[PDB]
């Protein structure tokens, strides 16, 4: 679950 | 009007636990199991680089000014400084793409020193993907028979590198990308490489992944607008050369300072800051593009795999456009459709006017007044645009991808997510969509915000998801994220419809999951529940969920038994829905698994009798799982269960009489469910358990969302209605004509013991001695179709009715025995499913269906009136008929709802209200033969009087009951046996049969309106049954049949 970043 | 009782608004058994043509689902079947088709689950990585830049600086090779490479004039440097910065640069600007991953570099090499870079680097990334990067600009072009060129040492010579050796030293997993001129010819030489097949394709087979700068004829620029490194320019500094492309070409270039692109604002990776927000819109762009272009399996394996290839083949696109504008058509080996001018780079190009004049101002100072670009709103409403009109499978959505890009930023994220969620609504269709652009990990990530604006719609749509796709368990409980839905159910935040989708949800987290059961268990799931066991789909669910959690996992058993679960749920076997009582049996029958009393003991007793009051059900989904659980319990008590079977042939009696009882019951089924269980003692290695179904079934409810012609025919049958009763009333009847209108052969051998015209069409339904079922057309001279009504040797017919007459009819079939089915399509020539069948009267059974109150009225040769509800398919009452002989005839009037007629063996008659406290009004004798009530009916009319009282005797008595006990009217039909009565619904009208061979009609006051006479067909003499009369609801006609083979129907002209 990844590829592109979520701010956290 | 007053009418309006005679046109009852109740429909009943219409519900989905009912359903028909193309889904026997309702169940006894096992839930639809899915195949899922996203699945990829190794996230490749790159872990080798090897960039290759063949440029012999100040020599050109002798094809052939721009010479930007890197962003470095090489020329300002000289060349030996200029090559080292170019192998530095280039390194940096792919490393910003995938920086943990080894990047070597290698600087005019000789054939041998790129043999070595190449066999260390797959010695490094041994699984892992290694990238080629080749420039040959200074050198010659690439050859027909497959060649890179290179170097000797003295740099004298070109020397030509044969493909096939590149191929042999790096493998498998690898990718090359080549800015050169003429670069197809690599690729040509590639795709000759391996022998042909290992692929169902174009032409493939290994994961080679190739990505040349132009054609085979072509050659990269010269114009000094562009660099010599364009492709590379793109495929890895998109940003900044997708402006400079923009400036040099779109708005003629000389207003705007073409070197504050250089000089733009901020990083890549802040959203809030000028540089990263254009860098997302691109990326939310080219995405876009890609996804809509491309099919399913491709997308997944370039744009979605591998952080690096997803890069390139995003900036790939980018390159599409630019080199198209310089005489160059570039290709991949997975070679993708034209992505050039697609209706998104215009939406590209809008964002990245509105960025650069922008960038003129926000250099004069640092003022941060950037106001963000309007383009990820625009593009949520666009989406919206699509969810109103065209909402179908009507071609994908093409938002979906930037919705997902959306979901990481806190900007945009709920109407998002809302709009996610409205989208996921529309079917299993739109989340396997949702799920193939990638939200999984997004929407599951979001689990730990504590954001109480998001939760009602993270719920929504992890119900949504884990409604189509079961396997989500792993991941929900491998992030924690079961936590997040047991808070929703003690939450404050209102809603029981909510916490039902978060007792569902937690149903599947749980379900045969014990990873999942244990995480939950921990989390105090069970007193969650109980909690609330203090509406009918979170009663539902809150069971499922319960039901689940214990299955098969004792120390939940033990958790449950222990805060006293048997104690809440048990209650709820009494309830209303069935859905709600099957859901109940489900939960207590996985609680389980000499003189001996421990703790468990107790309960599984208490358990067991409380489910075996509930295998008299009046729901087959009810009496499924009770059967269930008793085969469940069977299994564990064998030893016991068998020596009750001997004996038969404390609470193990109660059991084997259960079992032989579902053995034999209507419900086919039910039966071959309750003779599984018999099977299970030894009565004719857990996997010949049967297995629950009410689980499967309430889960189909979340896997669908959440008219006027129904209304249409509805209408339609009332205006006849209500026309036809008024015909009935005041038409002044004249007398019977004797020419029949048929005098069918049923082929019935004994012949037709009871007959049923249909109201509304041309239809008469007949029954045989052993329950067949005929539904003869009368303006046809047709059948329409024929039946066995249960295969079970004991037959025996009682009582036809329809139910819901006013909207599609369905025939409810009374055996003797008690047993009551009701079939649907009846009327088709072969499709006709059992709806329900139960068991009222726990012989000669005799029923009436009152379609006001929803009731069946059923007694016999017993002392009880038994009260059926079937719009809750529950016994709601016993009422004591008090009479100490049998119910010979029961009628229910269709005016007056709970209001109930009954003639008995001994002559007597009584009313009762079956809504009362004491429901016996009263009993009154009249007839005074002491011979049984072969029939009676309510007079036509809206009133409590009575034609009643057609005795075996003969006498057919009137009364009315509001003023006086003895008989309003008597007409003496027939000397003796008195064989069956048929009184009008609205005509004033009646007729009666004799075992004489005979039957007569009377007007109500009593007027002989017609004699007709049955006669033999042979010379048996036995035309001694006429059992059936029956009149139409609407008009005056007349069936008649007798112990012969015939049904005659009958007019009065």
């Amino acid at each position: 679950g990844g590829l592109f970043v979520m701010d956290e | 009007a007053t009418s309006m009782a005679y046109l009852p608004q109740t429909i009943v058994l219409c519900e989905l636990r009912h359903d028909a043509s193309e889904a026997s689902a309702p169940l006894g079947t096992s839930e639809i199991v899915l195949v899922p088709k996203w699945r990829l689950k190794e996230r490749m990585k790159t872990g080798c680089v090897a960039l290759v830049l063949c440029l012999n600086i100040t020599v050109d090779p002798p094809d052939v000014c721009a010479r930007i490479e890197a962003w470095i004039d090489p020329f300002s440097m000289a060349p030996p400084k200029a090559l080292e910065t170019i192998g530095k640069n280039l390194s940096t600007q792919y490393e910003r793409w995938q920086p943990r991953a080894r990047y070597k570099v290698q600087l005019d090499p000789t054939v041998d020193e790129v043999r070595k870079l190449c066999l260390t680097c797959r010695k490094y990334a041994k699984t892992e993907r290694v990238l080629f990067h080749y420039n040959g600009h200074g050198v010659p072009k690439p050859t027909a028979n497959g060649e890179i060129w290179v170097f000797n040492k003295s740099y004298t010579q070109y020397i030509p590198l044969p493909i096939s050796e590149l191929d042999s030293w790096l493998k498998t997993p690898s990718i090359y990308v080549f800015d050169c001129s003429a670069a197809r010819m690599i690729l040509n030489a590639f795709a000759e490489l391996h022998d042909w097949g290992s692929s169902g394709s174009s032409g493939s087979s290994r994961d080679c992944i190739l990505l040349a700068a132009c054609d085979v004829h072509e050659t990269l620029p010269q114009s000094v607008e562009f660099p010599a490194d364009v492709f590379t320019s793109c495929l890895t500094t998109p940003i900044k050369m997708a402006l400079k492309w923009f400036c040099r070409r779109s708005l003629l270039k000389e207003i705007i300072d073409e070197s504050l692109i250089d000089r733009i604002p901020g990083r890549q990776n802040d959203r809030k800051t000028l540089l990263g927000e254009l860098n997302w819109i691109f990326t939310a762009v080219t995405d876009t593009i890609a996804w809509n272009v491309l099919p399913h399996e491709l997308f997944q394996r370039l744009f979605r795999q591998d952080l690096l290839v997803a890069s390139l083949f995003r900036n790939f696109l980018l390159a599409e456009r630019i080199m198209r504008s310089a005489n160059c058509n570039p290709i991949s080996h997975p070679m993708l459709p034209p992505t050039h001018q697609h209706h998104m780079w215009d939406a590209w190009d809008m964002a990245a006017e509105i960025c650069l004049s922008q960038l003129p101002q926000l250099v004069l100072d640092p003022s941060t007044e950037f106001q963000p670009s309007p383009f990820f709103t625009e593009q949520l409403t666009a989406f919206e645009v699509w969810l109103d009109h065209g909402s179908e499978h009507k071609k994908p959505p093409e938002q979906l991808p930037i919705v997902l890009q959306v979901l990481l930023s806190q900007c945009h994220r709920f109407r998002a997510l809302v709009l996610l969620g409205r989208f996921l609504d529309m079917g299993s269709w739109a989340v396997d969509l949702a799920l193939s652009v990638g939200i999984f990990p997004y929407v599951l990530k979001l689990l730990q915000t504590t954001t109480n604006e998001l939760r009602q719609i993270l719920v929504f749509i992890w119900t949504k998801i884990l409604a189509l796709d079961k396997s989500c368990q792993i991941d929900l409980v491998k992030d924690g994220g079961h936590t997040y839905f047991i808070r929703f159910l003690d939450s404050s935040g209102a809603f029981p419809e909510q916490r039902a989708m978060a007792a569902f949800v937690l149903a599947v987290i749980v379900d045969g999951h014990r990873r999942g059961q244990e995480a939950c268990l921990e989390a105090n799931l069970i007193g969650v529940c109980l909690g609330h066991l203090e509406e009918p789909l979170f009663l539902q669910w809150l069971c499922l969920c319960l039901g689940k959690l214990w299955e098969d996992f004792m120390e939940a058993q033990i958790m449950g038994r222990e805060a006293n679960a048997f104690e809440k749920l048990a209650p709820l076997l009494s309830e209303p829905q069935p859905e709600v009582r099957a859901a109940a049996v489900f939960a207590l029958g996985t609680l389980l698994d000499e003189f001996d009393d421990d703790e468990k003991i107790r309960a599984e007793d208490a358990i067991i009798k409380s489910l075996l009051d509930v295998v008299s059900d009046g729901s087959p989904l009810v009496r499924a799982e009770v059967a269930v659980a008793l085969a469940r319990f069977a299994f564990g008590h064998k030893q016991h269960l068998k020596l009750a079977a001997a004996s038969y042939w404390a609470v193990y009696s109660q059991c084997v009489r259960a079992m032989f009882a579902l053995a034999k019951d209507p419900s086919p089924r039910i039966a071959s469910l309750g003779r599984r269980v018999l099977s299970i003692i030894g009565i004719e290695e857990r996997s010949l358990l049967p297995l629950s179904t009410i689980y499967g079934w309430s889960c189909g409810h979340f896997s669908k969302p959440l008219s006027q012609e129904i209304a249409a025919k509805r209408e339609e049958k009332e205006k006849f209605a209500l026309e036809h009763i008024a015909k009935c009333q005041h038409s002044s009847i004249s007398k019977l004509n004797n020419n029949p209108i048929a005098n069918w052969d049923t082929r019935f051998e004994t012949g037709t013991k009871t007959a049923l015209l249909h109201p509304f069409s041309p239809i008469v339904v007949a029954a045989d001695e052993n329950e067949r079922i005929r539904v003869w057309n009368y303006e046809e001279a047709t059948l329409l179709n024929g039946f066995d009504n249960h295969d079970f040797p004991d037959k025996g017919i009682s009582k036809l009715c329809l139910i819901n007459e006013l909207d599609d009819s369905l025939l409810l079939v009374a055996s003797c025995d008690g047993s009551v089915r009701i079939w649907k399509n009846y009327a088709t020539k072969g499709k006709q499913k059992l709806v329900t069948g139960f068991s009222s009267i726990q012989l000669n059974a005799v029923v009436d269906w009152q379609q006001q109150s929803g009731y069946l009225y059923a007694s016999g040769e017993t002392s009880t009136v038994t009260l059926w509800d079937l719009e809750k398919e529950q016994l709601v009452r016993s009422v004591p008929s008090e009479s100490e002989c049998g119910v010979t005839a029961l009628s229910a009037s269709q005016v007056h709802g709970g209001q109930l007629a009954a003639g008995f063996a001994d002559g007597s008659l009584r009313l009762y209200d079956v809504r009362s406290p004491e429901p016996l009004v009263c009993a009154t004798r009249p007839h005074q033969k002491v011979e049984r009530v072969v029939g009676l009916s309510f007079q036509p009319g809206l009133d409590p009087a009575k034609v009643v009282s057609a005795s075996q005797a003969g006498d057919i008595q009137f009364l009315d009951l509001r003023t006086t006990r003895d008989t309003y009217l008597t007409i003496d039909a027939h000397r003796g046996s008195l064989t069956a009565l048929a009184v009008h619904r609205h005509a004033p009208i009646i007729a009666s049969g004799s075992a004489k061979q005979l039957i007569k009609v009377f007007s109500l006051q009593g007027e002989q309106l017609g004699i007709i006479r049955y006669y033999p067909s042979f010379m048996a003499q036995k035309i001694g049954s006429v059992s059936c009369l029956t009149f139409h609801p609407y008009q005056v006609l007349l069936a008649a049949g007798a112990a012969d083979s015939f049904v005659s129907i009958y007019t009065h002209d």
